[PDB]
RNA sequence: CUCAGAACUGAAGCGGACAAAGGUAAUCCGA
RNA sequence: UUAGUGACGCGCAUGAAUGGAUUAAUGAGAUUACCACUGUCCCUAUCUACUAUCUAGCGAACCCACAGCUAAGGGAACGGGC
RNA sequence: GGCUCUUCCUAUCAUUGUGAAGCAGAAUUCACAACGUGUCGGAUUGUUCACCCGCUAAUAGGGAACGUGAGCUGGGUUUAG
RNA sequence: AAAUCAGAUAAUUGGUAAAUACGGUUGUCUGAAAAGACAAUGCCGUGAAGCUACCAUCUGUUGGAUUAUGACUGAAGGCCUC
């Protein structure tokens, strides 16, 4: 298999070698595909409220 | 009586994020809040290259804020978390949101019991006592 | 004054003077040590820099941090279309060094190679090799080859980079000497002959997990300030003329400046022989499977989605090397075998490839294939076609 | 039977580098022959000795926990390490990957084949997973008023060794709780890190080289190996 | 022409350009 | 911490309108910490405009025994000339 | 004086190969061929020096108009307040 | 395997944005909307390509002759001795 990661902002499908990881005081890790992703999720913007997100597409289907 | 003697192997490559003077959180209950970074072990530099430590390193530091018994002396500490992104064998880069360390004796023993927050993988392999005291290890 | 604090010098002198290169394709000024051991083999080969991607492999190498784990590594893809062989060249050993005894040309020398001799092919009557054609006598050729057998130390094949197979501007081929290493002069010659007017494939030369050498020209950075060139430490930012200078060009005596002190000048466009690059893969421009793995089990071509940036699609065969190599995309390169066959660990390491990334490099790509992007957006191009 | 001393490279911390239960043993990948020897020599036929790594680290000792019915690996765990483990494991025992913010499972969980003690703050789901999988009764506690039980107390089905500063009261509560005798002490020449210095299961005990004759006596005596 | 309330709404942004003090504790001079 | 502050004072050579001791406000006035801050630094990168560049046109000045590759030697004891 | 940079010396600090010992091992000391490569980060001081805190294989000593102001800097020194 | 050095590269991660790329927004102006322009880059966020960094990655051989020193054979000089 080719093991696929999921983006903790938009839940986009990530492959090996791309992206980054954050670790908060909690010990909660996050895995971002895009710098743009990281910036948003650390700005504490809600994924639901941003249109290109899968979150948003969930809310409104 | 000094040095890092209780290290269990080779420490992996981490981008050095904590040069000298760097002040980091102290995650142990030793009662010191922070660590002021004085030197880092095993370094011969180039002209005017600041000595740097990263996750897993053993530094030489002092305590700026904490129990009056601790500050004003020179102690050794072991870096746990760093905010400078480094990279792991999977190609992903990681970072924590703080710079954290734990005061330790040169033998690799911690002075303390609980370690606040997670400890980085790269610290465990090297320092089994630290690893023992970890709540979580990433 | 004994200088105050001692630090190493600011460049390798063996890399100076720093001026541009005459050698545009690679020039190997040594070919690997020749051994009588093996039948005659072809020493090097030519290719072109296509792009980079990354790989996920699994490491069997024992004692390593990484034993039995997945690693991701950077990789360069070099397109390696078939080379044609044109001629044979004998060399004599003389007290003043080696010398060219003779060159045996085939009957078939295709227009593009002839281009080498011309600056513009189409405004020329294309007169090159005519006399070699009309007067061509196989007997004589055989005589020349016999000659080489008689008098010669070294034998090399005159080789042909066929540019028409690529999509680039330059169609004018490349004309190389590739020396032939094999036990007996005679057999070298026989071999060389077998080659004439034929096409040689990279597989003929390079294997997998084999160690490589890459010869070529660094990317040109033009006229360079001293900081960029030798990496001097920059002067105090308070400095009156500017700080990007070196502070002291030299002491009073001697009365001039030594060749050793760094100065402004050209950086870039030099020739480098880079050693010990590992071959992670060699693949045929026919496999549409060539980019995939035992672990993948799906169709993949090495060409990234939207194609290699500033290069193109790779239809031909290729070698995929560990790491990076000299020069900008599209620079031709000469891949030569190691001077002495490499016996060290990294060279013995058997390579198990798991993922090869086909993801677009033009942006940050999350799609490995068109089919993927399409499934995601619910556009079937097979549907639009229908 | 007897308690045997070993060294992992130069450390006494064997507790960090292996996990011992009545059904299996786990040891880190890069070990010296002498290590493996001291293990195989005693446990070889009886139990699988499984060389593995977790999240590509040699600390398997502190990062996972389990008894003879189950193994609980942290989310640190790479798929392949998991598979390797399932393939090296008797079908009886089951393996599970947990997501617990507190990732050192060996630090946060002590278990024997009946009772398990967990970090006071652990996830309910983690709890019932320990319960269901290991097949055990679970209690959230603190040895010596420290939150890491796995690190500060060591147990087989007979008795247990606990951090040397545990009050008599505490010792009582716990003994009653686990239904086994407990004893406060030290290992590895005075260390209070008992978990890091010791592994034990019902018939076997491994411990660090520097553990004094006295201390080993203590061990042999409470863990009822003879 | 000033002042105050309430509710709703946004990537928690809003003196959005322009404009516009960095603090603290001491020592020496000269008011 | 040859720095700052507080003390002691066998003050080279402190001392009373040749003023001594104090002192709020105050200062583009001397000094020391600390907090915030940061490209001062680790360690250097990149971007814009005008230059330097090349071109059409226009067009000076300093300076100039004679000139201009060095090694040593001797020499008005560091030559470019011998 | 420092900064910057280059090169030379060897009366070698470290690294290479050795001889010697009141050389068991470890460490150390004396000597030989020998610079080929290296010889660092801060307190106070304008400092050369000095003294301390450190890392280090080692933290050697020197020369080049007391190397280096149409390279900086201008703290010191030495006009006029 | 690391450090210092050397030579390169830019898949990834970072940095850079006057591609004035796309969006947001303050003040003004075009009757309005829409669309813009002016405030030597209005400001803010992301921003491809390029350039770029231990802040990213890759790569850095093999013989011969000898020194000090230790030896073989050995004479001057029956024995001795590199
Ligand atoms: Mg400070
Ligand atoms: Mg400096
Ligand atoms: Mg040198
Ligand atoms: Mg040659
Ligand atoms: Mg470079
Ligand atoms: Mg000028
Ligand atoms: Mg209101
Ligand atoms: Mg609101
Ligand atoms: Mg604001
Ligand atoms: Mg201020
Ligand atoms: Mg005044
Ligand atoms: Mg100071
Ligand atoms: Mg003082
Ligand atoms: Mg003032
Ligand atoms: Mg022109
Ligand atoms: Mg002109
Ligand atoms: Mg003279
Ligand atoms: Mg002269
Ligand atoms: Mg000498
Ligand atoms: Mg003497
Ligand atoms: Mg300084
Ligand atoms: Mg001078
Ligand atoms: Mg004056
Ligand atoms: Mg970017
Ligand atoms: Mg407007
Ligand atoms: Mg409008
Ligand atoms: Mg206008
Ligand atoms: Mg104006
Ligand atoms: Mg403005
Ligand atoms: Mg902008
Ligand atoms: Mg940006
Ligand atoms: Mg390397
Ligand atoms: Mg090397």
């Amino acid at each position: 298999v080719v093991r696929t990661g999921t983006c903790s902002f938009c839940e986009y499908r990530i492959y090996p070698g791309r992206g980054q990881r954050f670790i908060a005081k909690d010990g909660r890790g996050f895995f971002f595909l895009t710098k743009k992703a990281k910036c948003l999720s650390l700005r504490k913007v809600k994924a639901q409220k941003i249109t290109w997100t899968i979150a948003r597409r969930r809310l409104w289907k | 009586a000094r040095g890092r003697g209780g290290q269990v192997g080779t420490k992996a490559k981490v981008s050095l994020g904590l040069p000298v003077g760097a002040v980091m959180n102290c995650a142990d209950n030793s009662g010191a809040k922070n660590l002021y970074t004085i030197a880092c072990f095993g370094i011969k530099g180039h002209l005017s290259k600041l000595p740097s430590a990263s996750i897993g390193d053993m530094i030489l530091c002092s305590v700026k804020k904490g129990s009056p018994k601790l500050r004003k002396k020179v102690l050794q500490a072991i870096v746990i978390r760093q905010r400078r992104p480094w990279r792991r064998r999977d190609g992903v880069f990681i970072y924590f949101e703080d710079n954290a360390g734990v005061i330790a004796n040169p033998k690799g023993e911690m002075k303390g019991s609980q370690i606040t927050g997670p400890v980085a993988k790269e610290c465990a392999d090297i320092w089994p006592k630290v690893a023992s005291n970890a709540g979580s290890v990433v | 004054s004994h200088r105050k604090f001692e630090a190493p010098r600011h460049g390798s002198l063996g890399f100076r003077p720093r001026r541009r290169t005459r050698h545009h394709r690679g020039r190997c000024r040594s070919f690997p040590k020749d051994d009588p051991s093996k039948k005659p083999h072809l020493t090097a080969f030519t290719g072109f820099k296509a792009g980079m991607t990354h790989i996920l492999r699994e490491v069997d190498r024992s004692g390593s941090r990484h034993n039995k784990k997945e690693v991701v590594e950077a990789v360069t893809v070099i397109e390696c279309p078939p080379m044609t062989i044109v001629g044979v060249v004998g060399y004599i050993d003389t007290p003043r060094g080696l010398r060219a005894l003779t060159t045996v040309w085939a009957k078939t020398i295709d227009n593009n190679t002839k281009k080498r001799f011309y600056k513009n092919w189409a405004n020329s009557n294309k007169k090159a090799f005519t006399h070699h054609e009309k007067n061509f006598d196989q007997k004589a050729q055989d005589l020349l080859l016999k000659r080489i057998e008689k008098y010669c130390s070294v034998v090399r094949v005159i080789a042909h980079t066929n540019m028409s197979k690529l999509n680039l501007r330059q169609k004018k081929n490349h004309i190389l000497e590739i020396q032939v290493n094999g036990g007996k002069v005679a057999e070298k010659v026989a071999f060389a002959k077998s080659l004439l007017e034929k096409e040689v494939k990279v597989d003929s030369i390079f294997a997998e997990n084999e160690m490589l050498d890459v010869l070529g020209v660094t990317k040109g950075k033009g006229f360079a300030g001293v900081i960029k060139r030798f990496g001097v430490k920059h002067l105090q930012k308070k400095t009156h003329r500017g700080y990007r200078k070196v502070g002291c060009i030299g002491a009073w005596h001697p009365s001039r400046i030594r060749f050793t002190v760094p100065r402004a000048g050209q950086l870039g466009y030099h020739h480098r022989t880079e050693t010990n690059k590992k071959v992670y893969r060699v693949g045929k421009g026919d496999d549409a499977s060539n980019a995939s793995t035992a672990g993948d089990v799906t169709d993949k071509a090495i060409t990234p989605l939207g194609g290699f940036p500033h290069y193109g699609v790779v239809k031909n065969d290729f070698i995929m090397i560990k790491g990076c190599c000299v020069g900008p995309k599209k620079r031709v390169l000469t891949l030569r075998k190691s001077i002495i066959p490499q016996t060290h660990g990294a060279a013995k390491e058997i390579i198990n490839l798991k993922f090869i990334d086909t993801s677009s490099k033009i942006g940050h790509g999350r799609f490995q294939t068109v089919e993927e992007k399409d499934k995601f957006f619910g556009r079937d191009r097979t549907k639009k076609v229908e | 039977s007897m308690a045997r001393r070993c060294q992992f490279e130069n450390s006494n911390d064997i507790g960090v580098f292996c996990k011992l239960t009545s059904a299996y043993c786990l040891v880190s990948v890069g070990a010296s022959e002498n290590f493996y020897s001291v293990f195989e020599s005693e446990l070889v036929p009886h139990i699988p000795v499984i060389h593995t790594s977790i999240g590509g680290t040699r600390i398997v000792g502190r990062v996972t926990c389990g008894n003879k019915n189950g193994l609980l690996v942290p989310n640190t765990c790479n798929d392949n390490e998991l598979r390797n483990i399932r393939n090296s494991l008797p079908d009886n025992v089951r393996v599970r990957r947990i997501e617990e913010k507190l990732s050192a499972l060996g630090n946060c969980v002590v278990a024997n084949d009946y009772v398990a003690l967990i970090h006071p703050d652990l996830d309910r789901e983690s709890e019932e997973i320990i319960a269901d999988t290991l097949g055990v009764e679970v209690f959230r506690t603190t040895i010596a008023n420290n939150v890491l039980v796995g690190t500060y107390c060591v147990i087989n089905n007979r008795g247990g060794l606990v951090h040397p500063l545990a009050s008599v009261e505490e010792l009582d509560e716990l003994a009653n709780l686990l239904q086994i005798p407990l004893c406060a002490g030290t290992i590895n020449r005075g260390s209070d890190v008992i978990g890091a210095g010791l592994v034990v299961n019902d018939w076997a005990a491994f411990c660090g080289l520097d553990t004094t004759s006295t201390e080993i006596s203590v061990v042999e005596n409470i863990f009822k190996l003879n």
